[PDB]
């Protein structure tokens, strides 16, 4: 299975999970039931950026699966791969929205789940200033808790805002990593779809700071690529869904670095086994100056 | 039918009609319906019992020549002789280059300009370098290269980029190369009356001969030219007939051998010659190149390219060419007649290529610079005979970027290498983009023009289709010059013609979507590149999604090139049918059975859009075989 086929398989799995969870939400709560994220002004940010539509009820959430379906075209060309990554991102957002409408408190501490607009505005000032020179999106599991803690604290000591997805949260807790918004170590959630909660940070950064109106998807992608200094460090074995989510990160212009053997793409998808050089490799790949 | 897609070509054809001079198009029209027997390859003249012609349609008419040779035998022998002739042309070019290398000296006209390249080549030839004088090394390297041409005992020396698997496959098949002249002689011997009358064996002998061109003759010529005249790097130039200057002396270098054109370029900066050009009433000296010698001087110095093969006559039709200096190969003899209608001095310089009624000034290899200065002085003095009322230079020229040797490509690829990962100075970024599928493949577009095809149409259509399908294109020779004239050799072309993956790659690496890798002998560079990629991936060259295209080929050299490209394991599309349709067995060998032998085969397709589609499908199926 080559890179394109891996991304397409991951996007289809994300679509299947989104369809299942949306069906569950439709069964339990009804199509008139409200759909929203806590304290946001852009409804579902990824769908709002891609199309301009605001998802307000469960029926519209079910109708948002058509966006995911139309974004998956299985032809081995780079544009289709980027669109398939975006389909995975939209599907992950739909899954998170369904989680919020199904459970009153989908995320428990230390996971924070969705990040509200006021937090985005608070982080915007140090973002453009340079006190936050980048965003380290750490996903998966490191071979040890010690190495995960070392990498996370290396990013933290450099001022980067690091977000954690997956078992790396538990490894960092075992590694005595101090977490919080002021400490710049944000645990999003144990599921892969929780990575969307940092993606919407970038998307809304284009909506708030950039002033790009909803539906101008190419302008949003250009803004995230040229303004948001985010990158992905994917540790541990990578499923097709993880690779598809990484394709979404690449579609947003965010390079993906991993310790796994993957079909490398220069400046976009890079393998770095040496955990002692992963921080420097990511800073170089994202062109970050400390 | 239109004669060309190039507007400057069309304006000069109108001028040639107004001036009452004949062109290659006019002679093609005069030839009318060409002989069917010769077109199918079923005519034989190998002995004076003939001429013999057998039916191109099996089961009808005369079946055998007088000696009993079948249509397949006649076709296979004719094809083999074309391969032998092409191999001879390329090998003679490389032999001259090696002899020039052998005569290099510190204080002479010919020096060593790339010592690192010479040391790497010496490593490839098992020549010691440590603690040695550079010219002693150069002479030893030249001796080894010369031995490759005529050794009768032992094995020849092949470049390290050639995969071990490909060499083992050649040895098992029986096509492993011997000395170049020995293989040419073997082909000529086996086509003699009453020798080889088996099509498969004949084709295998021709493949064996073509390998000595691709991997020994052209390769050594290219690498020694780099050693003596400098490795090409990315450089700007201008292309098409508009580069001629009305108010300057115009000196057009046509042919293939680079030593003469290098010495002419050096002589053009001589203060006495510049002063002489001023004194004859010209603003200066304007050197322009055509065909492969133009490609060489343009790759290494940015000399403007006046035009490719079927434009050579039109260069004279402008009435502005004060001197036309030619060495060997692809020099239309009609130029001698044509220059009578203008003031142009048509100067032959090589004992290998005498042309009747041209001015012969033998280029002296013993004193190359002085000889080049004398020839250039004749061209400059001819400026006084210019008739400015007969001058018409089209205001059509195009910016081009070239100089993409393998070394230059590797240097460009270093830009997209993460320093914390590495390694540097490899083809690894290219291998990565090919394996990931961001690039679907790489295609080489090579070859001449041919009056049978609208000039430059097939080259341009094939190149645009390939780059639109995210296939990166490397170009050589007259195809490269067609791309230069059209405007494809530009960074802007990436966003104008390329597909998404290739556009992203071009933006990241800062290269045009079409890479000009030099002259016809520089096709060896392409082999080198492919070999490196294969050696980096641990596979044979036949496992890669690569292809070669000759949309508008005419020469025996093109036949030899396609043969050795296929024998190396690279599928080749021919835009002009070779004279083999009369032999069904030969057609079946070249287009079907060759894949069993060397993993690649010929594709005959005269429609460029269909050729692009077939190339994409073949690359995709090879990718699926490879798992990428
Ligand atoms: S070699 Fe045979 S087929 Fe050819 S001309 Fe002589 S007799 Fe005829």
């Amino acid at each position: 299975m080559n890179l394109f086929q891996t991304v397409f398989t991951g996007s289809k799995q994300a679509l299947a999970a989104a369809e299942g969870i949306v069906k569950q939400a439709v069964d339990e709560k009804g199509r008139d039931y409200k759909v929203a994220f806590p304290d946001t002004a852009y409804s579902l940010p990824v769908i709002f950026a891609a199309t301009g539509k605001k998802i307000t009820n469960v029926g519209e959430l079910e109708g948002a699966l058509d966006i995911v379906r139309s974004l998956i075209v299985e032809e081995e060309m780079l544009d289709k791969l980027l669109n398939s990554g975006l389909a995975t991102a939209v599907a992950a957002e739909i899954i998170e929205a369904a989680k919020y409408v199904l459970s009153d408190a989908p995320y428990a501490e230390p996971c924070v789940g969705f990040i509200s607009d006021p937090i985005i505005r608070s982080l915007g000032v140090p973002l453009v200033t340079g006190d936050i020179p980048g965003v380290a999106v750490i996903l998966g599991e490191c071979p040890d808790s010690e190495t995960a803690a070392k990498i996370i604290k290396d990013y933290q000591s450099k001022g980067l805002l690091t977000c954690l997805v997956g078992k790396v949260i538990d490894q960092a807790i075992e590694g005595k990593v101090k977490m919080g918004l002021d400490l710049r170590v944000i645990p999003l959630g144990y599921d892969v779809t929780s990575v969307i909660h940092v993606v919407t940070i970038a998307i809304r950064a284009a909506l708030i700071f950039g002033g790009i109106k909803g539906g101008q998807l190419n302008d949003i992608l250009k803004y995230t690529a040229e303004r948001v200094p985010a990158f992905v460090n994917a540790f541990g074995p990578l499923s097709e869904l993880v690779v598809s989510a990484g394709a979404g990160a690449i579609a947003l212009g965010f390079p993906v670095l991993t310790d796994q053997v993957v079909p490398e793409v220069p400046t976009l998808l890079l393998t770095q086994k040496d955990y002692d050089k992963m921080v420097k490799t990511s800073l170089e790949a994202r062109n970050i100056k400390i | 039918k239109a004669k060309s897609i190039d507007q400057a070509t069309l304006q000069l054809l109108d001028k040639a009609k107004q001036d009452g001079v004949e062109t290659v198009w006019d002679r093609k029209a005069d030839m009318k319906v060409q002989c069917g027997f010769g077109s199918a390859g079923v005519c034989c003249r190998n002995c004076s019992m003939g001429p013999c012609r057998v039916s191109p349609v099996p089961g009808k008419g005369v079946e055998r020549g007088i000696c009993g040779a079948t249509a397949d035998v006649i076709v296979s022998r004719n094809f083999a002789r074309m391969v032998a002739a092409g191999t001879a042309a390329h090998s003679d070019h490389g032999r001259s280059i090696a002899l020039s290398l052998y005569h290099t000296s510190k204080d002479g006209d010919i020096k060593v300009k790339d010592e690192n390249k010479l040391k790497e080549v010496a490593k490839s030839f098992n020549v010691e370098t440590e603690g040695r004088d550079i010219y002693d090394i150069a002479h030893d390297v030249a001796k080894e290269g010369l031995s490759n041409y005529g050794k009768q005992l032992g094995e020849v020396t092949l470049p390290p980029s050639l995969p071990e698997k490909r060499k083992e496959l050649w040895r098992k098949l029986g096509v492993y190369p011997r000395a170049v002249d020995r293989e040419i002689a073997a082909v000529m011997h086996s086509t003699h009356i009453g020798c080889n009358a088996d099509a498969e064996a004949m084709i295998k002998m021709s493949m064996r001969c073509s390998l000595t061109d691709g991997w020994m003759g052209s390769f050594m010529g290219t690498e020694f030219s780099d050693i003596m005249f400098g490795t090409p790097h990315s450089i700007d130039t201008e292309a098409n007939l508009g580069v001629l200057e009305k108010n300057s002396v115009n000196v057009v270098l046509h042919g293939h051998e680079p030593l003469l054109s290098e010495m002419v370029v050096e002589a053009a900066s001589d203060p006495e010659l510049v002063e002489l050009a001023k004194s004859v009433g010209a603003d200066g000296i304007n050197l322009c190149g055509m065909c492969c010698t133009g490609n060489e001087v343009s790759m290494r110095h940015g000399i403007k390219i006046a035009g490719n093969f079927m434009q050579q006559e039109l260069a004279v039709v402008t009435g502005a060419v004060d001197g036309l200096i030619v060495d060997v190969q692809c020099i239309m003899p009609a130029l001698a007649k044509l220059s009578k209608s203008y003031h142009t001095k048509f100067i032959t310089t090589s004992p290998k290529a005498h042309i009747t009624d041209s001015i012969y000034m033998e280029f002296d290899e013993e004193n190359p610079l002085d000889s080049a200065k004398k020839i250039l002085k004749e061209a400059i003095l001819n400026f006084k005979n210019r008739d400015q009322s007969k001058v018409m230079i089209p205001e059509l020229k195009c910016k081009a970027i070239l100089g993409y040797s393998v070394e230059e490509i590797i240097n460009k690829l270093d830009k997209v290498v993460n320093t914390q990962i590495g390694p540097m100075q490899t083809v690894k970024p290219l291998a990565d983009v090919l394996v990931s599928g961001v690039l679907r493949g790489a295609a080489a577009v090579v070859g001449c023009n041919n009056p049978k095809v609208v000039q430059d149409s097939a080259h341009i259509e094939t190149i645009k289709g390939l780059i639109k399908n995210d296939v990166i294109v490397v170009v050589t020779g007259c195809a490269a010059q067609a791309a230069a004239k059209y405007g494809l050799l530009q960074k802007e072309a990436a966003e104008k013609y390329a597909g998404p993956g290739l556009a992203t790659v071009c933006k990241l690496v800062d290269i045009p979507p079409v890479l000009h890798m030099g002259s016809c002998v520089d096709i060896s560079r392409i082999l080198d590149l492919v070999g490196r990629v294969a050696n980096l991936l641990g596979v044979d060259m036949s496992d890669l999604p690569v292809a070669g295209v000759a949309p508008e080929w005419m020469s025996e050299k093109a036949v030899a090139i396609g043969t050795y490209v296929v024998t190396s394991g690279i599928d080749t599309w021919l835009g002009v049918a070779p004279p083999v349709t009369g032999g069904p067995e030969v057609v079946d060998i070249l287009t079907n059975k060759m894949e069993d032998w060397v993993g690649a085969k010929f594709f005959i397709e005269t429609d460029p859009h269909k050729a692009v589609e077939q190339i994409v499908n073949r690359m995709n199926e090879k990718r699926k075989k490879l798992g990428i």
